[PDB]
């Protein structure tokens, strides 16, 4: 191929074709000529070595180079290596109408339908645009129509929203594990330059809102289109292929609102109040008249499925708080009302929802999960639940055990020096010493924070859950678990070597205070390694789905 | 006393911990290098001349002519830096040398000579760096990163047991040379010594020692000490030898010494000591399997009755005693310490002599070759021991000799026979218990090469290959009549020079985010590259972080991906040994007093001290206060006697990087969170206006000075003249430099283009008549305020769910934000129009372009080239060309269309360039080169005219300048007579030299300054023709290029949702919405909050320095807020003075100490004006202010200690419950922008080869559609979306073509066919010869 300037690019293919010709012409000219044996057979060499670099080039004596020092590329090397036509481009290869954009939230979405910018729209559905604008007798000619929707004529966005009407679109992110990294959905224009995708999704594309970006690609034929709409629909993957467990479970937030909504204090406004339904608590909570923390009673109609499916109504006084009566609002009506008459933190909700799907069905469960990421959302911003230093209360006898370890380390220390115990006993003795205080401090740090003291009714000390926002973070299966806690608040523990030994001395210190110097190089020497194995486990993975899929 | 620039803005600094030690000049590493580099030496042990040195002189076949150097020089480049980024050509110094040829007669060699030919050769051009550390290679600047590389020397190590099933760890010794091949000694499974050279074939390794001269005798002498048996069979005995299982136990004084069976002990040792045992009898049976020392003959025939290094048996020792032989030589073995490894070899050695180990050598190195004894020996003598062939560096020998404890530095370069012996007796040693391993991970192991050493080397190539060429030249021939300047040619020298410094590995583009960014990649260290090792063959034990970094490298900043830990920073203090070392610095403990004398210790000479810790009380008088102190040992950390100690710390800083030291409150962060931190940190975009962190570390200054950006006062004095581009000083008459006029001029550089595409530009921060004093600011540069580094802006933050709208990672910024221009940057880009001429004609650049209807004319000149400062949207034409065409054969239907309407054909293609789409900037810039021959247009002509009134105006002012400093010179020797203090000043300044005084040295010294006078006019004369030449000249252009047109614009980039945003803690995130202003959450007084964040991304990433920052920046801005109420009521500068007094000492026992009543008014209302936004507050990394300074601080304000407020619903007016955490946070703007990813296509080319869609952006191609995401489709039953994915829209080219005219017509389906990649792929397979088809 010539390029700009006079310079030529070429294939490999050509100097070895160029050698063969060169060689047999000579070999051709030395039978004319009868030379001497010696020169025949070394020509005859030479031919056997250029014909057989040609067709293989690496397996034979050395390699070929070129006018650089790189090996040429053969036949061979053009059908294989994970570089040829049978890997690079046979079963992956680029494709047209797709794109790529970075993707945001969106919470106001439907599970089916996702937010797609208006230019992207226009470049991926140009065809279909013109189709439209020319049979609609806008535009007279198919230049017509690319004039118009090049200037963005007013017309033109009209067409555009006709178009992508009821047209899915398939989004995907690159590391691919399984079937649900595809999935199609309805497009909503919507302006700026990034896609909007629905929370509950999220986790099956294992995405983050932090600069993780996507690719859409659009369906043309009417077959694409329909299994689309009837496969990877977004409303038909609700369960799980590994097993049949829901994987669209509301994540942090949906989940730290319905918890704060769905639980008691001892002594709120309006406590002992006897309510006639879930609205009149809702009323009671809007006009300031009651908290959403309240022990009331509450006239609560239930439906069962107990016949062949009737739904027959029960109506009783249950005794609940004001949340619970306001979110009983959106259970449908087959479900009973011991569900959301809990604390309800990570598992309740996802055993809510695998209940709904297993009792009524798809749909009502799709209305389900929409109803309940949106009065989560609206809950917990509602709350006002914030994050401060003062959150992270370190127990007031830490300093003791601290000493208490120390002191015995010293004891049993100045006995080895006497010679009454060997280097491994005396070893492990610290260790466990040292395993024994920091489970200790865990332990008071834990039973300081999971509770506090409310009064009261008549007048008198009683104890309750605590409120902190660290706890009601951790508890509710919102984000956090106890090993963050323990290092934010108790002491950061027993850290390791390069060796894969422990460190008989742990990092006494917590992150509410600070490491010194020399307790952060331990912390360092760690973090290299998780993100090296990281690494490794990502690499090892793939390559036993692959040798997994080649199989079966 | 407090710095002119510094006492504008004091930032209150807590940190308890004192300074003894100031952060040295940050990118001081490059300087040094290129600096030893290119520089005379007397001595020639540094860059060019140890080059020279090294190759030259050049000798011929028997030493007729001789070819000597004498010296070199580097000229002055012709291009500066500024015209050389201009013109897209290196900035370089042409290299020349002073040779000098010497012709030798006959007869006697040594003595006089015909003649000698001395002349100056001119041999390539070098690169020179910039006084900031950095190359202009090809208008680009770059930066070569040092490289971390095992240092030569000698290594001994082992497998671990792990390359064998026994498990058994295998020993080997390495020598490893600056250049030369590798002499690896090894132990074999069945501890037999094996030798390797290449790392090819093992062979026997006393098989070297027959290499060296050495019979078996001498090998045994050296690797085994003597047992001697005398005769009846009486043998001397050593009690320390048997040290212990004895078949015979002893006889000696006959009586008895001990029992048999019994094991020897101390005490019989001790007992035969005592007695004083020398001589014993043992049985003939303990010497039965003895092997013998030496050769043994029979004198009756001289027979050998058996030969050195064999078996010992009853009948040659029966042989031996009738032959007369008394005395037995045998080999001290056991086979516990002195285990047989020599012997055992020797006897599997298959060689005998010198020529059979020679020839076994020559044989393994090139096989197939008749080996021949002069070849054999040539080819063993210049592997090691020549000079030419094997370098061991002098850091080579040093480690060398100290690894073998030895007590002599210096030696020679090339192996001797004693190095070798005594690497093989101290691996032996090793394999026998005593000795240790080495640690390859060490740094006292492992060196660092600079760019002033790396371009030695390839020189040092190049230059090899010179005495190559010119020593072929001289082999033939030797005519007379021959200069030294027809055997050099250039090229071959300058290829390795331009190919290292232009397409390496460690040459990189330079990073030009901002200042940091600058700055941490000069100070880079890299293990990669020519020399090191390589990503795929690096394991985690050089990724992991050593206990010898501590204080050399940083263990945070490490990039995470591919290559974690094999590139790394340099720390703060970390300085390089003179060997390559890096050393660090520790304040040295006297007795019990911390002196303030500072050593640099390397991680070998640092093992062996104890070292305190920098936060260590000290007393007032230096003493430690605690009993204890901990310190760290060789290699732990424990408590330790307060008079054993004997160095501390130097700083709490000097652990980690620049980059991690801009980190507040670094320690309350996990480290994955601060290696995040520092990574992002790197990449934040400047904005329209600087914003001065108000909490920082202190550390923002020394990046913001050490850096280039800024513009720093060389000398002090009083600004005289401020502009938006240019400062003019006036020296103070202190430091005048008699000769010199006395001011200063330093031209601001204006909005300009990096390698990112971003903005440069600075701007004056002084104004008239205000002093300056030597090393402060005057200017400055892209995210600096008045000095300090500001990367970011501080937003009003609170933390709090709020809809969802920062669910994950997502950020929900206020329009006050976008409304003020906060994050608004200006991002610069080049477009190029290049004319060439083709086969058919040249190409045109012209405003008259078919099919254009003058609506895309309105913002062409007459040229055709677009106005400067015009507002250009996407698709505009910026140069207007046109390239000439063929004959276009139109089709039917076609034909008939234009002989109806009657238009004829254009005759030429319309090739213009055009803005690419999305884009909508103003032109800024426009350039125009054209080729010498080609005509200039009427724009390259008004170009032209401008570029010269500006050098003109420029070389003007030069000149006004120079003359006063002649006629100060000139009113100088007119003092002592004929001086009119008050008069002649008056008359006109060019009468200076027509008066006269007598016939003195006066007047002689006028008429001196006179005629140097006249010389300055005509130096500028010339100097003004030579600027006109350089602007007027041709441009050497590649060729076939007629002219090239480069259009700048600059776009201004808002904020969007999409945008990446983050801190300095390791939190990202992406905006995902912009709230309107009254909607979002506000306090009692009605603030509404710039940023609301998710409090859910805290816990997880147990990065709580930001919490501590928040409530810290509240503060810092409440004192703020409080300095501006004062001062917006017009008090008394007494309250202010007051306050702020008050203000800027709290905390317990800070260091800093600011006194406000050496402080003028002026002064007073000027910093209080500085302060009016906000306190900075400095935070050193481990040494930061505790929560109860922070409460301290915010109870100074009006503000709850707690850090959290009530806030209010901007849509309901409903108070949040459980008040929420307020303050402020500094954020940046990370370069990832929505508007560089955002891609889409629905057509458009295809390749060449294999007909698929292009791939990237820039392209407009496709997305890949991989094998994952088709095994997830095979998941689904979708065989039709999968089939149109593999056929119709990627490389199906009849069916993609059918597929858009389908989708037109409003039909939705698709006839696909069979792809092109299964063609090629049946193509391909039958040119292999195979004969694959498809069947019916
Ligand atoms: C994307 C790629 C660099 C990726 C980093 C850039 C850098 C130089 C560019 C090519 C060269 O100009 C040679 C040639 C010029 C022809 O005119 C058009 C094709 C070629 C291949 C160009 C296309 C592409 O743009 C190249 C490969
Ligand atoms: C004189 C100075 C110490 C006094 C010795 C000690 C180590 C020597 C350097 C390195 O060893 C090798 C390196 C590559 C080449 O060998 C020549 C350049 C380098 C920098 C050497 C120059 C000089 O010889 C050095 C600095
Ligand atoms: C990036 C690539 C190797 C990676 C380093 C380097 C190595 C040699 C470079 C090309 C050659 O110069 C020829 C040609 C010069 C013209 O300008 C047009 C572009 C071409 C193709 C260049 C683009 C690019 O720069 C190349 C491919
Ligand atoms: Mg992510």
């Amino acid at each position: 191929v010539p390029l700009d300037g006079g310079r030529f690019a070429t294939s490999d293919l050509n100097d070895l074709y160029r050698r063969v010709i060169n060689r047999n012409n000579r070999l051709k000219r030395l039978l004319d000529l009868a030379a001497p044996d010696i020169i025949v057979r070394n020509e005859k060499r030479m031919l056997q070595e250029a014909v057989d670099a040609l067709l293989d080039n690496g397996r034979r004596g050395r390699a070929i180079t070129g006018s650089n020092k790189r090996p040429l590329k053969s036949l061979a090397d053009m059908i294989k290596g994970k570089q040829g036509r049978f890997r690079q481009n046979l079963l992956g290869k680029r494709v047209d109408y797709s794109g790529r954009s970075v993707i945001t939230v969106g919470p106001y979405l439907r599970l089916h339908q996702c937010g797609l910018p208006k230019k992207m729209a226009l470049e991926l559905f140009k065809p279909f645009i013109y189709g439209k604008l020319e049979l609609r007798g806008l535009a007279t000619t198919i230049k017509a129509a690319k004039k118009m929707v090049e200037r963005e004529e007013a017309v033109v966005w009209d067409i555009l929203d006709e178009v992508i009407r009821e047209h899915p679109v398939l989004l995907n992110r690159a590391p691919t594990l399984h079937r649900l990294g595809i999935q199609a959905f309805e497009p909503v224009l919507i302006e700026g330059k990034a896609i909007q995708l629905h929370p509950l999704v999220c986790a099956a594309y294992n995405a983050d809102f932090d600069g993780d970006q996507m690719a859409v690609h659009v369906p043309l034929t009417l077959e694409a289109q329909l299994e689309a709409r009837a496969l990877m629909m977004s409303t038909n993957n609700i369960l799980s292929p590994a097993n049949g467990e829901p994987i669209i479970v509301p994540s942090q937030d949906v989940v730290l609102g319905l918890y704060y909504m769905t639980r008691d204090c001892v002594n709120a406004k309006g406590e002992g109040m006897v309510l006639t339904g879930p609205k009149e608590a809702e009323r009671l909570y809007r006009s300031g008249l009651a908290s959403l923390h309240a022990r009331v009673k509450v006239r609560i109609t239930e439906y069962e499925k107990d016949a062949n499916g009737e739904l027959v109504a029960k109506t009783s006084l249950k005794d609940t708080t004001v949340g619970r009566a306001i979110l009983w609002m959106i259970v449908p009506k087959g479900l009973p009302y011991s569900i959301v008459n809990q604390a309800l933190g990570k598992k309740a909700i996802s055993k809510m929802l695998n209940t709904c799907y297993r009792i009524l069905g798809l749909k009502p469960t799709v209305i389900f999960a929409d109803q309940i990421m949106y009065t989560g959302f609206a809950y917990a911003a509602r709350s006002g639940a914030s994050v401060g230093i003062d959150d992270m209360v370190i127990p007031e006898k830490k300093h003791e055990i601290i000493s208490e370890a120390e002191a015995e380390v010293a004891e049993i220390q100045e006995q080895f020096q006497s010679g009454l115990v060997t280097a491994g006993e005396r070893y492990n003795k610290v260790i466990d010493i040292w395993a024994a205080a920091n489970d200790r401090v865990s332990k008071a740090m834990m039973d300081n924070l999971q509770t506090e003291t409310v009064i009261n009714r008549d007048g008198q000390e009683e104890k309750q859950v605590s409120f902190n926002s660290i706890y009601m973070m951790a508890d509710s299966g919102a984000r956090g678990s106890a090993a963050q806690i323990r290092q934010l608040a108790g002491m950061r523990g027993l850290m390791a070597k390069p060796d894969g030994s422990i460190i008989e001395t742990p990092i006494t210190a917590n992150f509410r205070e600070g490491l010194n110097v020399l307790q952060y190089f331990i912390s360092t020497h760690g973090a290299r390694k998780g993100l090296a194995d990281t690494a490794l486990k990502t690499a090892n993975s793939g390559y036993l789905t692959r040798r997994l899929v080649d199989v079966a | 006393v407090y710095s002119y620039t510094e006492k504008k803005r004091i930032r209150k600094d807590f940190g308890k911990r004192p300074q003894v030690l100031d952060v040295p000049y940050l990118l001081s590493i490059q300087l040094d290098s290129f600096q030893k580099f290119i520089e005379q030496d007397p001595e020639g042990q540094y860059g060019l001349e140890a080059a020279f040195r090294s190759v030259f002189p050049i000798q011929s076949y028997s030493g007729n002519s001789e070819l000597q150097y004498v010296s070199y020089r580097l000229g002055e480049p012709v291009f500066d830096v500024q015209e050389c980024q201009i013109r897209g050509v290196t900035y370089s110094a042409p290299l020349r040398v002073k040779l000098r040829l010497v012709i030798y007669e006959r007869e006697a060699p040594e003595g006089t000579v015909k003649d000698i030919k001395e002349q100056e050769v001119y041999m390539g051009e070098i690169p020179l760096m910039t006084d900031n550390g950095t190359f202009v290679i090809n208008g680009t600047e770059r930066v070569i990163v040092s490289q971390l590389h095992r240092s030569p020397g000698v290594f001994f190590d082992s497998d671990k047991g792990k390359t064998h099933s026994s498990g058994k760890v295998l020993y080997n010794a390495r020598i490893i040379p600056y250049r030369g091949s590798w002499l690896d000694f090894e132990f074999d499974p069945k501890d037999n010594l094996f030798v390797r050279i290449d790392r090819r074939r093992k062979l026997p390794a006393t098989i070297i020692l027959r290499a060296l001269n050495y019979t078996t005798e001498q090998i045994l002498d050296l690797f085994f000490e003597k047992v001697i048996f005398e005769i009846k069979l009486q043998m001397e005995l050593v009690p320390e030898r048997l040290r212990g299982t004895a078949s015979f136990d002893i006889e000696a004084n006959g009586k008895v010494y001990v029992e048999k069976g019994r094991r020897i002990t101390a005490r019989h040792i001790r007992q035969l000591e005592k007695d004083d045992v020398k001589l014993i009898e043992v049985p003939v049976e303990y010497i039965a399997g003895k092997v013998v020392a030496k050769d043994y003959i029979d004198e009756s025939t001289g027979e050998l009755i058996c030969a050195a290094n064999m078996e010992l048996s009853l009948d040659l020792l029966a042989k031996l005693s009738q032959s007369g032989h008394k005395r037995i030589e045998t080999l001290f073995t056991n086979d516990l310490d002195h285990g047989p490894y020599i012997s055992e070899t020797l006897r599997v050695d298959p060689t005998n002599d010198r020529l059979s180990a020679l020839v076994e050598i020559y044989r393994m190195m090139r096989p197939g070759e008749p080996p021949t004894r002069e070849a054999a020996e040539s080819l063993f003598e210049n592997l090691f021991f020549s000079e030419d062939r094997y370098d061991l560096s002098a850091v080579g020998r040093m480690k060398f000799n100290r690894s073998l404890l030895r007590e002599e530095i210096e030696g020679s370069g090339i192996l001797s026979k004693d190095d070798i012996i005594d690497v093989m007796k101290k691996l032996i040693d090793i394999r026998n218990g005593k000795g240790e391993v080495d640690d390859i991970d060490h740094l006292g192991n492992r060196r660092i090469r600079s760019v002033g050493e790396m371009a030695e080397n390839q020189f040092r190539v190049g230059l090899v290959r010179v005495e190559r060429a010119v020593k072929e030249r001289l082999s033939l021939g030797d005519l007379d009549t021959l200069m030294p300047q027809d055997m050099i040619n250039a090229k071959p020298i300058s290829a390795a020079v331009k190919e290292f410094f232009g397409s390496s590995q460690l040459s990189q583009f330079m990073d030009q985010n901002n200042p940091l960014s600058e700055i941490t990649h000069k100070r880079r260290i890299s293990a990669l590259g020519p020399g090191g090792l390589t990503r795929e063959r690096a394991g985690f034990e050089v990724r992991d972080v050593h206990p010898t970094h501590y204080g050399r490298v940083c263990p945070i900043e490490t990039p995470e991906g591919p290559n974690i830990g094999l590139i790394n920073s340099l720390s703060v203090y970390a300085q390089t040994n003179e060997y390559g070392f890096l050393e660090t610095p520790y304040r040295k403990v006297t007795d019990g007093v911390v002196t303030d004398e500072i050593h640099y210790l390397s991680a070998i000479e640092e093992g062996n001290y104890v070292i305190a810790q920098a936060n260590s009380n000290l007393d007032e008088e230096g003493h430690f206060v605690e009993d204890l102190v901990t310190c760290r040992s060789k290699g732990e950390s424990s408590l330790f006697s307060r008079d054993q100690v004997d160095y501390m710390d130097v700083s709490t800083q000097q652990v980690v990087s620049v980059g991690a030291s801009l980190i507040p409150f670094l320690e309350h962060d996990d480290a994955n969170r601060a290696l995040m931190g520092a990574n992002m940190q790197r990449q934040a975009v400047p904005t329209l206006r600087a914003d001065k962190p108000l909490v920082g570390t202190g550390m923002e200054r020394a990046v913001a000075v050490d850096s280039g950006v800024t513009a720093v006062a060389k000398r002090g004095g009083v600004v005289q003249y401020v502009d938006a581009s240019r400062i003019v000083i006036k020296v103070n008459e202190d430091e005048m430099y008699p000769g010199e006029a006395g001011i200063d001029i330093y031209n601001l550089t204006k909005y300009t283009r990096s390698n990112q595409n971003t903005c440069i530009n600075q701007m004056p921060c002084v104004s008239l008549g205000e002093p300056v004093e030597r090393g402060d600011v005057l200017a400055d540069g892209p995210s600096t305020d008045l000095g300090e580094l500001a990367l970011g802006q501080n937003m009003r933050v609170a933390f709090m769910p709020w809809n969802g709208y920062n669910f994950e990672d997502s950020i929900l910024v206020s329009e006050r934000v976008v409304q003020e221009d906060r994050f608004t940057t200006i991002h610069i880009q080049e477009l190029a129009c290049v004319s060439r001429d083709t086969k058919l004609g040249p190409e045109e650049i012209t405003a008259d372009i078919p099919n254009v209807g003058e609506a895309a004319l309105s913002k062409l000149d007459e040229s055709g080239i677009v106005y400067i400062g015009a507002e250009v949207t996407g698709g505009d034409i910026l140069v207007g060309k046109v390239t000439p065409k063929g004959e276009t054969q139109l089709t039917p239907e076609e034909k008939l269309l234009r002989a109806i309407f009657g238009e004829k054909a254009s005759d030429v293609k319309d090739s213009s360039l055009r803005v690419p789409n999305g884009v909508s900037g103003t032109v800024i810039d426009v350039q125009v080169f054209t080729r010498d021959g080609v005509e200039k247009d009427k724009r390259a002509l008004e170009i032209e005219e401008m570029q010269l009134k500006q050098a003109k105006k420029d070389l003007s002012e030069e000149l006004q300048i120079l003359e006063a400093g002649l006629f100060s010179r000139i009113r100088a020797v007119l003092v002592a007579g004929g001086v009119e203090a008050e008069k002649l000043d008056k008359l006109p300044r060019d009468r200076w030299l027509e008066l006269g005084l007598t016939d003195e040295e006066k007047q002689n010294q006028l008429e001196q300054l006179a005629e140097q006078y006249d010389e300055l006019k005509h130096e500028f004369e010339k100097k003004l023709e030579a600027k006109r030449r350089k602007i007027t000249q041709g441009d050497d252009l590649a060729p076939g290029v007629l002219k090239i047109v480069k259009v700048y614009l600059a776009v201004k980039r808002r904020i969007q949702p999409g945008d990446k945003m983050a801190g300095r803690h390791g939190n990202k995130g992406v905006i995902s919405k912009i709230n309107p202003i009254e909607d979002m959450p506000y306090d009692e007084n009605g603030t509404p909050v710039d940023i609301v964040l998710n409090p859910l991304g805290v816990p997880s990433r147990m990065n709580i320095g930001q919490i501590l920052e928040t409530h810290l920046g509240m503060a810092a801005k409440g004192i703020g807020d409080k300095i501006n109420a004062m001062l917006k009521q017009q008090q008394e500068v007494a309250k202010l003075r007051e306050f702020i007094q008050r203000a800027y000492d709290l905390g317990a026992d800070v260091r800093q100490k600011v006194d406000l009543s050496t402080f003028s008014d002026e002064e007073v209302m000027r910093l209080a004006e500085n302060l009016r936004k906000g306190m900075p507050i400095a935070t050193p990394v481990f040494d930061g202010a505790k929560e109860a300074e922070i409460k301290e601080l915010l109870k100074l304000g009006d503000l709850p200690t707690s850090g959290q407020i009530r806030l209010y619903d901007g849509r309901t007016g409903e108070q949040f419950e459980r008040p929420v955490t307020v303050g402020y946070m500094y954020m940046l703007k990370l370069n990832h922008l929505v508007d560089d990813k955002m891609h889409a296509r629905s057509t458009g080319s295809y390749s060449l080869v294999t007909q698929q869609p292009l791939g990237g952006k820039a392209q407009f191609g496709g997305q890949r559609f991989g094998e994952m995401e088709v095994w997830a489709l095979e998941a689904y039953g979708a065989a039709y979306t999968l089939q149109e994915m593999l056929t119709v829209k990627s490389d199906d080219v009849n069916g993609r073509t059918k597929m858009y005219k389908n989708i037109v017509d409003g039909n939705h389906q698709m006839e696909p066919g069979m792809p092109e990649s299964f063609n090629v792929l049946l193509k391909e397979i039958r040119s292999l010869g195979i004969n694959i088809e498809l069947e019916d």
